[PDB]
RNA sequence: UUGUUUUCACUUUCUCCCCGCACUAAUGUGGGGAAAACUGGCUUUAUUUCUUCAAUUAUUUUUUUUGCUGAGGA
RNA sequence: UUGGAUAAGGUGCCUAAAUAUUCGCUCAUGAGAUCCCAUAAAAGGUGUUGGUUCAUAUGAACUAGCCCUGAAAAUGGAUGGCGCUAAAGCGGA
């Protein structure tokens, strides 16, 4: 497994609940589906929301459940379109985004990466909802309309990255970068 | 209520967690010293016994390094008397380093600061 | 960034393409032209038997996907000006100094006198593979004629403007040589 | 542990039935709020 | 509609710039990470820049994402499926010798020659020199015969 | 031919160092073939010489040789840190080591 | 880095990633030759570095200009110069390293015969989108007052036939000698010929 | 005023047919239709050394090569 | 004092440590580059990159990232310098 490769978001399944009081003796509990760094963050970030939501506090509220969702097929590729609502430096904007890959995590990481690259927003300005997987029939995005082709192939115009080791100083001659 | 309120006017200087048994024992067994002198003159020694131990604390019946780790895990009945005698634990800098102390452990960006629940132990593992 | 994006151009009958690292050559009854596109990223296939080349850009972004349109335009220029030599058709306009025009060495260097009566001589080249002359029908035009379409305009765009006007009012003082027609030969 | 893989898949199926539900219902006010 | 006799030469000496694509099933050669110098199968492709390869049982590389910068693309290719899974890819590339025909060109000698020589003790590290030697005046007595 | 080599050849850095501050405790060699932190693991143990010559005499001989220990590496490609008995002079910046395979 | 001294062909290089690594080398005692510095590339266009060296002559201590900054125009004086920049030459230890620094136009008689290194962590065509602009050396050093190219261009053309013909005999030599091993290979003993056939030689 | 149930729409082809019928990035291709079921998925029985038995956590036990240090003298 | 490991901050060279990995953005004929901190605005752009809402893959209107104009000072000059554009810049991981 390569930890250079992997990355830290995970999905959290998170159930919450007020304590009880004389007024209501049963309150509506609440669940919620987080991407997170860990299991801590995503409490956090539960609790947030309940506060954010409804009218409910860490400080007067209960954990029922938190436990991490696994991808089924880790290793299948599918596209997702992920909804979401961030504030920029003279607003807040809702914008739908489309990604493909393999795990509801590693399309989160995607869309925070993609997020910060092209609007500058911090993870701390991200509110995420309702990421789904979405057939390729419903896909929008032409970026990913045009990986969905009957037959997909391209070269691989990428310049080699070699291991430390033999990205040596001196080289006798001159390597190509068209090498395929 | 009451260390816990005291615990959140001191959060963004210190992070917290929940310890495990295993880092109990760790945490006793190879950096757990003990006052052992008089009261007020305590002098902190390394357990390496069960002597001192058993001298001051063998009135609650906890002569042993184990009962000590138990009164610790399981919040027992002598667990005060158990946490005063034990002098404060001075860790080590973490093997791999820290994230940022500047930020709060629940921060998106890294950070250290806070409650870090469970997540603790591997802190203290790499600190100890 | 489209994954592959293409554009064919149709070779006419009567020239030979060769197509080398983006080197083209083109040859014609009219001469033969020769243009370096290695300054894009560019797949291109020459189809000798079949006629025709394709050129096709792999990962190419809109600024870049831009140059698939003009390259082509560029080809078929060539092809066009090596079977039919691209003209460029001139007249010299006139208020009260009629302006004499001389060619010489061979139709180059066109010599331009008394434009507003200035009496002084106003001479430019031809650029390599142009051909300047006088019309055989209007008295007042001139033929800036060759295989490359480059060579040609910026020769009449030369002309025109070694003959620009100053310190009148050059919405009044109309006096000039101005590209009237381009077509071919 | 045939039978807690069952309830296990279970729950986990009825956790993403309430999500897709939860979604399904948002679309459909926002779409009533279009109009 | 058929091409005679002109489709077999004209397409074979097409020549075209760009070979060995990112198809499924094309063969290439890890480069970077914990898995450098092992072969694999691209499978499909899931961005751009990521794609997935299964070196089959065969190699030792599990079926795991990459990103396509780190592979090094082969000449040979399979004719395996979109969707194929590791099983029918095994099968598949044992059935084709794809492995066994990429251990004959240049490069796959140059790695097989280059591991055994790495592997080498230092008797036959000496034995190579004791050969080397004897080739040398072999060499060199020809050598002067021929003047 | 003759005067077999049998050590591997490594040059000396600096000291252990940041910027602005030095410490001539450790010095900071490199190693002829190594460029990785694994590969620089595998001489750690090691016995360094640093073996220079003299102007004089000092025991009928012109030379003499200053020994250390390779302790650990340093950085990620191949850098390692030396202890030696006294500190070498930072006129040896530069100059060639010893990295023998004994022990 | 281990060698007597490293010869580096600069063509098709990146000026600063070039003097970065030739500062290292240099200041841990590697004596390099930096040859054909007219063919060193730089990233941005050719008017934009033509401005940022206009900028660089406009500089002068206007009390006494021969004090000032001395400017040098020749594209091996220029490298010399941004490795000096990059290398602490206030120091003994850096000027040392600084004089064990040699920079070249073309190929000279005793660098033209022996082989010539590249880096590539440096190379233009490894480092620089094809897209984006890049200016050549020796014509920017042209345009500020150098009015040697062309002189260093018919020097490397005879530089390149005599390269060629070396080049010719050696190809002869290499396809002879080649013939005479496998004519070899034959007369020595069949265990030996095993040896050699396993590990590939 | 929540559950419950139903419809179609979802796959590979180194398959076939028609149209462009060589038009493709392509050792093929674009559009329009069929085919089973190799591929992919599921249901049973035996095996896990052909192959896999992962990852994280909790709880335990080891291991390769090695740096520095030796206070004291009961 | 001897070892170890870190904080702040850094890892292209100066300068110990990544020309690290991974994903986007940006070309500046005065690019940009660490709190304090060593200035920049109103107003604009048919530069390019994403989004949003309307009109049968086209026309609009917005929106905000980087870039550009607005942007002039006196000894010669300063992201600290070199320099850097498949960054050694910007936002992440």
């Amino acid at each position: 497994i390569d930890n250079s490769l992997n990355t830290n978001i995970h999905q959290y399944h998170i159930v919450g609940r007020a304590i009880p009081t004389a007024k209501d003796k049963n309150p509506n509990v609440y669940r919620m589906c987080i991407f997170a760094k860990n299991d801590t963050n995503a409490k956090s970030r539960f609790w947030y929301f309940m506060k954010k939501i409804n009218k409910l506090k860490k400080s007067n509220g209960e954990l029922l459940a938190c436990e991490q969702i696994k991808e089924r097929f880790p290793l299948r590729v599918k596209n997702y379109g992920v909804l979401l609502r961030y504030d920029s430096r003279t607003g807040t904007h809702n914008m739908y985004k489309e990604f493909r890959d393999t795990t509801k995590e590693g399309a989160i990481a995607q869309l925070y990466s993609e997020m910060a690259g092209r609007h500058r927003a911090r993870a701390s300005s991200i509110n995420i909802i309702r990421i789904s997987e979405i057939s390729s029939s419903l896909v929008r995005r032409p970026h990913i309309k045009q990986l969905l082709k009957r037959r997909l192939r391209f070269p691989a115009l990428h310049l080699p990255t070699l291991q430390k080791e033999y990205r040596k100083k001196f080289a006798s001659k001159r390597p190509s970068t068209y090498r395929m | 209520k009451a260390t816990k309120e005291m615990l959140k006017i001191v959060e963004p200087y210190v992070t917290y967690g929940y310890p495990t048994l295993s880092t109990v024992r760790k945490l006793l067994y190879k950096r757990g010293y003990v006052r052992v002198g008089k009261v007020r003159r305590y002098a902190r020694k390394k357990i390496q016994d069960n002597a001192d131990i058993s001298k001051h604390l063998g009135k609650y019946n906890v002569h042993g390094i184990e009962d000590m780790v138990y009164q610790l895990y399981t919040c027992g009945p002598v667990f005060k008397k158990v946490n005063n005698f034990l002098w404060a634990f001075k860790l080590k800098p973490p093997r791999k380093g820290f994230k940022a102390k500047r930020h709060a452990f629940n921060e998106p960006r890294p950070g250290d600061w806070g409650n870090r629940e469970a997540h603790i132990n591997e802190l203290i593992n790499r600190m100890i | 960034k489209t994954i592959v994006s293409t554009q064919k151009v149709l070779i006419p009958e009567g020239v030979k393409v060769a197509i080398n690292a983006r080197k083209v050559t083109v040859s014609g009854k009219y001469g033969t032209l020769r243009r370096s596109f290695r300054h894009l990223p560019i797949d291109i296939r020459l189809n000798k038997l079949k006629k025709y080349i394709k050129v096709v850009m792999w990962f190419g972004v809109p600024d870049s996907l831009a140059c698939i349109r003009t390259v082509c335009t560029h080809l078929k220029n060539m092809f066009t000006g090596v079977t039919k030599k691209f003209l460029y058709k001139m007249r010299l306009v006139h208020a009260h100094f009629p302006i004499n025009s001389n060619i010489v060495d061979n139709n180059t260097r066109i010599e331009i006198r008394n434009y507003l009566g200035e009496k002084s001589v106003r001479f430019v080249k031809a650029l390599p593979g142009v051909v300047i002359e006088k019309s055989p029908n209007v008295k007042d035009e001139i033929y800036v004629s060759g295989a490359d379409i480059e060579n040609v305009s910026l020769t009449a765009a030369l002309i025109h403007q070694s003959v620009l006007c100053r310190n009148k009012d050059i919405r009044k003082f109309l006096d000039g040589i101005y590209v009237s027609e381009v077509t071919t030969v | 542990k045939q039978i807690q893989k069952k309830e296990l898949q279970k729950i986990n199926h009825d956790y993403y039935k309430g999500v897709a539900k939860a979604v399904k219902k948002k679309k459909k006010r926002e779409e009533k709020k279009a109009k | 509609v058929e091409l005679t006799e002109e489709e077999k030469l004209y397409i074979s000496k097409k020549n075209l710039l760009f070979k060995r694509f990112v198809e499924p099933g094309r063969l290439c050669l890890i480069e970077y990470g914990p898995y450098a110098g092992k072969l694999c199968f691209i499978v499909d492709i899931v961005t751009i820049t990521r794609v997935i390869v299964d070196g089959a049982f065969i190699t030792g590389v599990p079926r795991m994402v990459i990103p396509l910068k780190r592979l090094k693309l082969l000449k040979e290719r399979i004719k395996i499926n979109k969707n194929c899974k590791s099983g029918f890819l095994r099968k598949t590339v044992n059935s084709t010798k794809v492995l066994e025909e990429f251990n004959n060109s240049k490069l796959g000698k140059k790695m097989i020659i280059k591991k055994k020589r790495d592997e080498a003790t230092d008797f036959e590290r000496f034995q190579v020199y004791f050969a080397k030697r004897e080739l040398k005046k072999k060499m060199t007595t020809i050598k002067n015969k021929k003047n | 031919l003759q005067a077999v080599r049998l050590y591997e050849k490594g040059v000396i850095l600096g000291y252990k160092r940041s910027q602005r501050n030095q410490d001539p405790n450790f010095t900071l060699i490199s190693i002829k073939n190594v460029n990785t932190k694994k590969h620089a693991q595998f001489y750690v143990g090691k016995r360094v010489a640093y073996v220079y010559r003299t102007t004089k005499h000092h025991d009928g001989v012109k030379i003499k040789c200053i020994w250390g220990k390779v302790c650990r590496t340093h950085g990620n490609s191949g850098v390692i840190r030396a202890k030696f008995k006294t500190h070498i002079p930072p006129k040896a910046f530069g100059d060639r080591v010893r990295i023998l395979m004994y022990p | 880095m281990y060698k007597k001294e490293y010869v580096i062909d600069c063509k098709g290089h990146l000026l600063g990633r070039l003097a970065s690594l030739i500062a290292k080398e240099l200041l841990n005692g590697q004596r390099i030759v930096a040859v054909r510095c007219e063919d060193i590339n730089i990233s941005g266009s050719l008017y934009r570095n033509k401005l940022k060296y206009q900028e660089f002559l406009r500089l002068r201590t206007n009390t006494n200009p021969k004090k000032g900054p001395l400017h040098l125009r020749e594209p091996s004086k220029i490298l010399w110069r941004c490795v000096r920049g990059m290398l602490p030459h206030k120091t003994y230890k850096g000027q040392l390293a600084l004089k064990k620094l040699k920079v070249c136009v073309g190929m000279p008689y005793p660098y033209d015969k022996k082989k010539k290194y590249v880096l590539p962590s440096a190379l233009r065509a490894f480092r620089l989108k094809k897209h984006r602009r890049y200016c050549r050396l020796g014509t920017l050093s042209s345009r500020v007052g150098w009015n040697y190219d062309t002189l260093v261009k018919k020097n490397e053309v005879l530089r390149k036939q005599v390269s060629k013909a070396y080049y010719k005999k050696k190809v002869n030599n290499l396809n002879e000698k080649k013939e005479i091993k496998t004519e070899a290979l034959n007369l020595i003993n069949p265990e030996q010929r095993q040896v050699l056939e396993n590990f590939g030689y």
